[PDB]
């Protein structure tokens, strides 16, 4: 019950019951923890990278990559996505 | 063009600033293509303070990264404001008060 | 404690040794001197004209 199927280092009853991150070594999840502030991570221990980005569910919670990505996505079921529009703010009409 | 006569200035904002650094190959060799700084430029701003300093002869910016006591998994040191000044710019304390050459 | 003393992209025994690009003027082969390509642009002619 200790193995891990998707290689993303966490082992699958991790991924399904509930895991943190501490020391950048995936331990399972007590309610104790959240006291000094880590986080409930859950994800599909059959897949890479649950939330579909090219960051693997390990790599999310671990917070180890661009550190410029907004927290909530180091949970692996918030996809890290960037959400890129273009607005208007001067409008100029002209016959020339 | 009249808007300069009533004496308002001309800014010069100069945006993205695209350039390279340089790294020591494994062959002894520094190269500087492919080591784009616009790829770190978005980690370092995120987790830091911005720190400038006037000098009214030739200003100095640096950046220096913060602990966000939010997360427990930062290990990364704590610093005072004062700390981070010292290292920031090599300042000295010559008394406790904190000086760059004797300012 | 450098690979290269001097600072240029050789190393402090390729410079003493003489193992390189010899068109290297022989002073840069010690590893306190520098190989250093100065080049600067003269000018022989002054042409003005309106045309
Ligand atoms: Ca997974
Ligand atoms: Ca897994």
């Amino acid at each position: 019950e200790d193995l891990d199927t998707d290689n993303d280092n966490i082992p699958d009853s991790y991924e399904r019951n509930g895991y943190t991150i501490k020391d950048l070594i995936a331990v399972k999840w007590e309610d104790s923890f959240a006291e000094q502030g880590y986080k409930k991570y859950v994800s599909n221990y059959l897949e890479s990278n649950t939330a579909g980005d090219p960051y693997t569910d390990y790599e999310k919670a671990s917070g180890s990559f661009d550190k410029a990505i907004k927290t909530e996505a180091r949970d692996p079921l918030v996809a890290a996505y960037p959400i890129v529009g273009v607005g208007m703010e001067k409008l100029i009409i002209s016959t020339n | 063009l009249k808007k300069l006569d009533a004496g308002k200035q001309i800014k010069l904002e100069t945006t993205q600033v695209s350039g390279n650094f340089g790294t020591k190959n494994s062959s002894g060799q520094i190269v500087t293509e492919g080591n784009s700084w616009s790829d770190y430029i978005s980690q370092i701003d995120s987790i830091s303070a911005s720190i400038i300093l006037d000098t009214e002869n030739e200003s100095y910016e640096r950046r220096v990264t913060a602990k966000n006591l939010q997360d427990p998994e930062d290990k990364t040191p704590e610093l005072t404001i004062g700390e981070a000044i010292e290292k920031a710019f090599g300042a000295t304390k010559k008394d406790g008060l904190l000086y760059f050459n004797d300012i």
